[PDB]
């Protein structure tokens, strides 16, 4: 029959750093056993100190993001000021509860700076509940990421490390490691990495390709 | 997944784990199930986690908005009754949802237990989850009423320690909360692995 | 079942069996297949009857409202676009066979198709019911283009001939349309 | 008179007095003359700059409804663009339902009951508008059509709504329309705008042509009046 | 007299008076002036106050990242419209995924201000809207009327005693289209200085000016970037 | 529509330098018959974006009304304004999308194509609402078929003349009427310009059957 | 004439709005005054009987935890308005975790502060006067009966305003300390009222950023009376 539903798969990563968010994907977008193509990043820059990346469904995904902009330029226009990232993180929350009976089905997580200026980190599940944690895998390689992050972010399972705060630059190299690492093994993953930093200063991108199959 | 929680002579003992799963995947190991709804009133996560965050939230508007309205605290199986009441209307239509309701009261302590099935109880010993079994047994054997604070302390302790032992869709930290007359208080959040090297020999 | 339209350069003829029929069994062994609206203007069903009924009935209350409030003779396109209306606004629930013919004075003799669908093109023969394949395995093999109007009739005999001799819900008599200019002349024949 | 209240009641005499002061409500407005050709209809309306602080080319009351039907509008001017929205939706159900241009009398027909409809209850007034329809079909030809605020529609060959209007048609009859093509059409509306009102009560006017027929294909779209610049090469012959 | 009470009676002259008795309670707003280059379209208006320590009333209000409107009447029927505003604003930016062209937005308020005008039960709206915005053909300065005649205009200025600041844009609207931003801007209060009685000078706290151009957003500015916009001045010639 | 009764087939199409090319057979089968052999399935809108689809004919035939009814009014506002073919696109996918939430598809898969302003644009319309931009579109079968040769020469070489381009879709269409049964040896190619928009007549393919001399 | 909200005047206006701010003046009064370290705030309560019960009249109502409000006028349109404003601020912190602030609380009351419409009902007879402390320090905010909402550093009600703003006007500057500005209000008050001031008459309402909470005075009122 005509299902409501199609997996697109997606593969997206956030670091909460100290005073930084870290946010990456790649852009392919798949369907089957097919390619559509080769270029869709799933971050999107919502202001100045909010990025947010959907995955899933791909039809969901955009209207989220259409609706989240609206609601973006409803607050703002009629409150004089930008949202904070935990005010996002509770509206998408109420949003996604308000169509329980006929789901998102949509991963998402907001990465974003506190009004401390440090890094925030919301996680979400397609019914709507939601967290303030360090580090997620959202997609298809979501287990095939989460025990590395384990491993050196949070330095579980060892013994006599002592615990560093990650730096920037060594969660730059963190992150291309293990897209590269997913990437020889997970089939939803590849040919590029739309790469989204969240300072105090502004957004950075950065793309960094992949292998082509 | 298991909570439990029990009232005595000094008030309202709520403990829980912080596992939440994604069936054969784990999602997280901290996630703070007792949801804290105000001041003086307490729920939990059990079973589904949007139905809990949604219907304890709106059950705290309706708790201030009645506050703000009879310039009075509200009454812990007011609230129970409120979530019930709400939650009934959607019988069948698949809501998950099991919490307890905490809080002091005039009456003195308060200790509801609301489904989504609208089991809508009192009671003095409750524990929910998939664990929850191996909860009941081992506070069971430790109950009883004129027990002291760190011994309610390490007997939930010991509780959580033996449903998150036994069970494999529970873990994480172990939140302790306590309910006083005057106000609820964190008491702490416990490892498991902390726990085992602690109590295991 | 088996219903049939061709144009030729004056006008259209059409052209049905009649035989409807209930399982295996003939409730009705003649039937008037094809329906005026308009006096220049016929339709020829298929499928189920009762639906093609109400949407042969709707259909003719408008476009009789539409062509006095024109104080015009209405067009042949414009009872296609009202089929094709009605069509796809129910089309979950019908199952229509309809063919729309008829001479135009703006336009001569067209001829439109509606299948199962709700789509509506226009064409130079038509075919329609489900012992329709038959002769639609021959009607690109024996039309000619630039028929005269005994020749369209001799044609169609041939064709709904066959059509009712091979298929088993096909059968019953030959009825037959012929639509140009100056008159409608219907007769029924057996051969 | 007094007795002039609601648009539901009648007078002791037998007439509506809604629908007379919504008549020469119109008669204030700016002057608004049509005619047609062998071939085409052809627009023209006299518009007034107010004294400097228009832009020459805003709140033209030449609409464009359709592919081939616009409208001359003269009266007020936002009741004749809710008037022309209703025209255009009316125009869009006819080529949803049907599936091709809409015939000109049947859209004034339907637009006539608008109109009629709004001067039958008491709760809304009478239209303050009237305004030309034009069109132009192969098939067809060519039809001028005219609306009253009561709902009184039928044809003409030619027409004027404004303060001039007796003493536009005065002239409108002396022209030679039927053997005509409309390219001299333009310039014969030119030289009728131009002769009426050049500088009496008012400072200065403005020109637009509305232009549709068999020149333009069945299209309906202004002329370029700036190429072959026909009024004012011959309205500064037209003054003698 | 007795007609002269329902926007549905007609006059027996023809001319509702509640039109104009609309647009004499528009007259008593704020003055505010609004004019355009080629590449940039400014507004400006006026604030007021209830007493020396409350703040000012603020006229020039977004709307949107390239629509902003100026504002004189009515309160209520301002923030109406203003919200009518929004939401056609991000309906199509929904829809379509454009930024509106100006003029079909401004249809859009004309048909919406028609049905109070012709109905009962609803009394006209007193508003005083100047719309400044980018379609693909540049800037464009429309004005509204409680009659739903808006009106395409080059400069115009309303409100109270606004006919000074008319005449000033007589006297230069050939010379506002060529110049750049700045002198623009103090063509536009040389309009604001003269909606005003000379025995007193326009200070900052009182004014506020909107930019919004071909590649700049609409943005409005209080006192802070508009003491950089009231220097470059002289005085009246007394 | 739940279940499709007359389907079209794959629908081709990729940009070149300052144009898009689109191309698609003229193929109404029900079922398995090849009922309505000369049928026409691109839409040629106002000047700038073109429109070609697959799936159920009937909805195309919606669309079609629809989509011109609101070009009409746009160019009878007289503003001086069209739609950008990015902007129908997104209508049209949310138009889809409101659409399938209420459990009542419409069975199509669209191309739309468009040059406007110097930039071109090729886009595509699921019926779930998926809804991308790419340098190179195919549908149905296509997708699986031709997909590979468009990608093989657009990596091979990024940017593409008219001609080129034009015997590329000549030889997928070969290939598309070598291996699918849904095809047909008749189509129409349809290119966009700056200069305006084009639709050729029913070309046909030429064949070949050297293999069958094998055993 | 002039007879119903749907007909202007043929100088402007309404002629209801005109009647409605002629009905703020029937009421009591109240003061209240910005400062930088917090808003003060007063009311007259005007006890007619002993058996009416004084702090049974509500005047300083209490809509968020940081957020006061002073009502003028009739007392139940204004009731209506304290509990669609108690509603909304708390679908604010609903949705959004945050505080609403004060002008974007005040927004949302004259939303439909004028709404009034009987088809397609009276508009309301109170104004009324918000202190808050938002993220940009203290706010005090008043509104009127029309809607026409703006910021007021000293803005005074009521019966005898005009020469309250008078000699505040008299007493104000920017700079101003939070006990100084408490006796200066209650001066004015006392020269405003006809009874002895004493600890029944009058309430105040004191909000810091610091001191979020209890918004109010509860016989210490008695004692800063007593140092006048």
């Amino acid at each position: 029959r005509f299902s409501p539903y199609v997996f697109n798969g997606g593969t997206i990563l956030a670091i909460a750093g100290e005073d930084f968010a870290i946010v990456a994907s790649d852009t392919r977008l798949s369907e089957g056993f097919s390619i559509h193509t080769r270029d869709s990043p799933k971050c999107y820059k919502l202001t100045d100190k909010t990025v947010i990346g959907c995955s899933g469904f791909h039809g969901d995904c955009l209207t989220l993001t259409k609706i989240i902009e609206a609601r973006l330029k409803m607050y703002k226009h009629s409150n004089n000021k930008a949202m904070t990232t935990g005010a996002i993180a509770a509206m998408l929350s109420t949003i996604l509860y308000s169509r329980r009976f006929f789901p998102y089905y949509v991963y998402n997580i907001i990465g974003g700076l506190d009004e401390e200026g440090k890094g925030a980190v919301y996680s979400f599940d397609p019914v709507g509940s939601y967290q303030r944690d360090s580090f997620k895998a959202g997609g298809s390689a979501s287990a095939m990421l989460q025990p590395l992050l384990d491993n050196q972010v949070g330095f579980k399972n060892m013994q006599n490390v002592e615990h560093v705060p990650l730096s920037l630059d060594r969660a730059m190299r963190l992150v291309k490691d293990v897209f590269i690492s997913a990437a020889e093994r997970d089939v939803y993953t590849g040919d590029a990495l739309r790469i989204c930093i969240v300072t105090k200063e502004g957004i950075r991108e950065e793309t960094v390709s992949l292998r082509k199959d | 997944t298991t909570t439990l929680a029990f009232k005595f002579r000094h008030g309202v003992i709520v403990a829980a784990d912080s596992r939440a799963t994604a069936g054969a995947y784990i999602a997280s190991q901290t996630v703070k199930k007792v949801i804290e709804i105000n001041p003086y009133l307490l729920g939990t996560m059990a079973g589904g986690a949007a139905d809990c965050s949604f219907w304890e939230r709106l059950l705290a508007r309706q708790c201030r908005i009645y506050e703000l309205r009879n310039k009075e605290r509200i009454s812990v199986a007011a609230a129970s009754k409120l979530l019930a009441n709400m939650v009934y209307q959607y019988k069948g239509m698949g809501l998950s949802m099991g919490t307890m309701i905490c809080g002091w009261d005039k009456r003195g302590p308060g200790l509801y237990y609301v489904d989504s099935e609208g089991n809508r109880i009192s009671g003095a010993t409750f524990s929910v989850g998939s664990g929850s079994v191996y909860a009941y047994g081992v506070m069971d054997r430790g109950y009883s009423y004129d027990l002291e604070v760190e011994q309610a302390y390490d007997l939930a302790r010991r509780a959580i320690y033996q449903a998150t032992y036994r069970d494999a869709y529970s873990g994480g930290a172990v939140n302790l909360y306590h309910v006083r007359e005057d106000g609820w208080i964190r008491v702490s959040s416990d490892n498991v692995a902390d726990l085992h090297e602690k109590y295991s020999g | 079942t088996t219903i049939m339209a061709v144009q030729f350069d004056g006008g259209v003829v059409l052209g049905a069996d009649s035989r409807t029929t209930t399982g295996s069994y003939i409730a009705n062994r003649v039937t008037d297949k094809l329906t005026p609206i308009h006096d220049r203007i016929f339709c020829c069903r298929s499928g189920s009857a009762a639906d093609t009924q109400a949407v042969a009935d709707a259909v003719t209350y408008q476009l009789g409202f539409h062509s006095i409030e024109l104080n015009e003779p209405p067009l042949v396109h414009t009872a296609a676009s009202l089929f094709k209306e009605m069509c796809y606004r129910y089309r979950e629930d019908l199952m229509a066979g309809i063919i729309i013919a008829g001479w135009d004075p703006q336009e001569g003799g067209q001829v439109y198709s509606v299948p199962m669908g709700g789509m509506m093109v226009r064409q130079s023969f038509a075919i329609g019911g489900s012992g329709s394949s038959y002769i639609y395995g021959y009607v690109d093999a024996t039309y000619r283009e630039g028929m005269t109007k005994e020749e369209c009739l001799q044609f169609t005999a041939n064709a709904l001939a066959l059509a009712m001799e091979r298929d088993g819900s096909s059968g019953g008599v030959i009825r037959l349309a012929a639509i140009a200019e100056s008159g409608v002349e219907r007769q029924v024949l057996l051969g | 008179t007094g007795y002039d209240l609601s648009a539901s009641t009648f007078s002791p005499d037998g007439r509506v007095f809604q629908v007379e002061y919504a008549m020469k409500a119109v008669e204030n407005s700016s002057t608004a003359i049509g005619i047609r050709c062998k071939d085409g209809v052809v627009f023209g309306v006299e518009k007034l700059v107010l004294s400097k602080l228009y832009e020459e080319g805003s709140n033209k009351r030449l609409f464009n409804v359709d592919r081939h039907v616009g409208m001359a509008v003269a009266g007020l001017l936002a009741d004749a663009r809710s008037l022309a929205d209703i025209a255009r939706e009316e125009a869009s159900n006819f080529r949803s339902n049907f599936g091709y241009n809409i015939p000109l009398k049947h859209l004034a027909d339907r637009v006539a009951m608008y109109v009629h409809a709004y001067t039958l209850y008491s709760a809304v007034r009478p239209f303050g508008c009237s305004f030309m329809l034009g069109s132009y079909s192969v098939n067809d030809g060519a039809q001028l059509y005219m609306i009253d605020p009561s709902g009184v529609s039928y044809g003409y060959w030619g027409c004027a709504i404004g303060k001039a209007r007796q003493a536009a048609k005065t002239e409108i009859e002396k022209l030679q329309m039927k053997e005509m093509t409309c390219r001299d059409i333009v310039k014969e509306v030119a030289k009728i705008i131009y002769i009426v009102h050049d500088e009496v009560k008012d400072k200065a006017f403005e020109l637009e042509l509305s232009w549709v027929g068999e020149l333009t294909n069945g299209r309906h779209e202004i002329v370029p009046k700036d190429i072959r610049e026909e009024a004012e090469k011959y309205a500064k012959e037209s003054l003698k | 007299n007795q007609y002269d009470n329902d926007v549905t009676v007609w006059s027996p002259q023809g001319r509702i008076h509640q039109i104009e008795y609309a647009m004499e309670a528009v007259k008593q707003g704020s003055a505010t002036v609004g004019l355009k280059s080629k590449t940039h379209a400014v507004l400006v208006a006026l604030k007021r106050a209830q007493s020396e320590l409350a703040a000012h009333q603020k006229k020039i209000l977004h709307v949107d990242n390239h629509i902003g409107i100026s504002i004189a009447g009515l309160t209520a029927d301002a923030r109406l419209l203003c919200n009518f505003m929004r939401q056609e604003c991000l309906d199509s930016r929904f829809v379509f995924d454009r930024p509106l062209p100006v003029s079909r937005l401004v249809s859009l308020i004309g048909s919406k201000t028609q049905i109070p005008t012709q109905r009962y039960g609803r009394r006209p709206y007193g508003v005083g809207l100047l719309i400044a915005g980018y379609d693909d053909m540049g800037p464009h300065i429309f004005q509204t009327c409680p009659s739903a005649n808006y009106f395409d205009c080059r400069a115009m200025s309303i409100g109270a005693r606004s006919q000074s600041a008319r005449t000033y844009l007589e006297r230069h609207m050939s010379e506002f289209m060529e110049c750049n931003l700045n002198e623009l801007v103090k063509h536009g209060l040389r309009a604001l200085r003269e909606t005003l009685p000379a025995e007193q000078d326009l200070t900052t706290k009182n004014v506020s000016i909107g930019i919004v151009g071909k590649d700049l957003e609409f943005t409005i500015y209080d006192d802070d970037d508009v003491s950089p916009f009231l220097e470059g001045l002289e005085e009246r010639p007394q | 529509t739940q279940n499709p009764m007359v389907t079209g087939t794959s629908v081709l199409g990729v940009k070149f330098e300052g144009g898009v090319v689109i191309a698609a057979d003229m193929l109404g089968s029900y079922g398995s018959l090849a009922r309505f052999r000369n049928i026409s399935r691109i839409m040629r809108v106002n000047n700038s974006t073109m429109l070609g689809a697959s799936g159920d004919y009937a909805d195309f035939q919606y669309l079609k009304q629809v989509l011109g009814q609101m070009v009409i009014d746009e160019e009878l506002l007289g503003d001086g304004h069209s739609y950008s073919p990015r902007a129908i696109h997104s209508w049209l996918t949310r138009a889809m999308y409101s659409r399938r939430s209420k459990m009542n598809p419409l069975w199509n898969t669209m191309v739309i194509g468009g040059y406007a302003d110097g930039e071109s644009f090729l886009g595509y319309v699921d019926m779930l609402g998926v809804a991308y931009e790419a340098p190179s579109l195919a549908t149905g079968y296509g997708a699986y078929l031709a997909q590979p040769l468009l990608r093989e020469v657009l990596e091979k070489q990024p940017v593409l003349s008219q001609t080129e381009a034009r015997d590329l879709v000549e030889r997928c269409m070969r290939v598309l009427y070598y291996r699918d049964a849904r095809s047909y040896n008749r189509f129409q190619i349809a290119t966009v310009t700056e200069k305006g928009v084009e639709i050729e007549g029913p070309l046909s393919t030429e064949t070949n059957w050297d293999i069958a001399h094998m055993i | 004439y002039d007879r119903g909200v749907n007909t202007f005047s043929p100088e402007g206006r309404l002629f209801q709005v005109e009647y409605a701010i002629e009905a703020i003046k029937l009421g009591s009064t109240a003061i209240g005054i910005q400062t930088s370290e917090g808003v003060c705030l007063a009311v007259e309560k005007r006890i007619t009987s002993p058996l009416m019960e004084p702090s049974s009249i509500e005047k300083i109502v209490e809509i968020d935890a940081h957020i006061g409000c002073a009502m003028s006028g009739l007392i139940a349109d204004a009731k209506t308005l304290i509990d669609k404003a108690r509603v909304e601020t708390q679908n604010h912190w609903f949705t959004y975790n945050e505080t609403m602030t004060v002008e974007s609380v005040t927004q949302a009351v004259s939303n439909l502060a004028l709404q009034f419409g009987e088809e397609d009902s009276r508009p309301f007879g109170v104004a009324l006067l918000f202190g808050g402390v938002d993220e940009k320090g203290p706010q005090l905010f008043h509104m009127d009966p029309s809607g026409t909402f703006v910021q007021c550093d000293a803005r005074a009600i009521g019966s005898a305003s005009e020469g309250a703003q008078s000699s505040l006007q008299e007493v104000y500057h920017k700079s101003m300390t939070l006990k100084e500005a408490i006796k200066s209000s209650l001066i004015i008050l006392k020269q405003v009222m006809e009874e002895k001031l004493n600890a029944t008459n009058i309430e105040l309402a004191t909000v810091q950023p610091g001191q979020n909470f209890h918004m109010f005075t509860k016989e210490e009122l008695e004692e800063v009376i007593k140092d006048i």
